[PDB]
């Protein structure tokens, strides 16, 4: 696969789609430094446009923790009925 | 965030 290939599933949670790129991009062969732009690119633009659009409203300087935070429960959220 | 943020949160 490709990091390029990753992108978030229209109801799939936030912190599912983190954990698919993270595995992805450690497999990807790129240089760190390359790794990096990849994580603070990427990341936010192939989310979903739910989270996409709380993840630029808390600004580059937030932490994953925080982004996990702010997008708990958009698409969801996923009790069973 | 950097990709050493994913490898610190999931390491």
């Amino acid at each position: 696969t490709s990091i390029l290939d990753i992108r978030q599933g229209p109801k799939e949670p936030f912190r599912d789609y983190v954990d698919r790129f993270y595995k992805t991009l450690r497999a990807e062969q790129a240089s760190q430094e390359v790794k990096n732009w990849m994580t603070a690119t990427l990341l936010v633009q192939n989310a979903n446009p739910d989270c996409k659009t709380i993840l630029k409203a808390l600004g580059p300087g937030a932490t994953l923790e925080e982004m996990m935070t702010a997008c708990q429960g958009v698409g969801g959220p996923g009790h069973k009925a | 965030i950097t990709f050493e943020d994913l490898l610190d949160y999931y390491g």
